[PDB]
């Protein structure tokens, strides 16, 4: 609208895409470790054996 | 039929300019004129 409001309802939504999209690029970022172990043990048989 | 002229006047506007684009928001109160309201009342308790 241009007003005071719809100037502002425009960042409140910038914020969420911020932090939606900050989230999702680092979850690789945390979803390369959880990728480590899952491939570790389909190798590293156990101590005892 | 005194004249027949007279004078109008144009439209006076009433905008969200300072305070109340916050108050509206962060509270939900947006009172008129609160940037000449809140001159009155700072105004009186000092002496």
């Amino acid at each position: 609208d241009g007003t005071g409001i719809s100037l502002h309802r425009q960042l409140r939504a910038i914020q969420q895409l911020a932090r939606n999209v900050q989230a999702v690029l680092g979850a690789f970022e945390r979803g390369t470790a959880d990728q480590m172990l899952h491939v570790l043990l389909e190798k590293a048989p156990p101590l005892a054996l | 039929e005194d004249t027949e002229a007279d004078v109008p006047v144009t439209y006076g506007e009433m905008v969200l300019n300072g305070a109340n684009l916050v108050t509206a928001l962060v509270m939900g109160k947006a009172v008129r004129s609160l940037d000449d309201v809140g001159r009155h009342l700072l105004d009186m308790q000092e002496e």
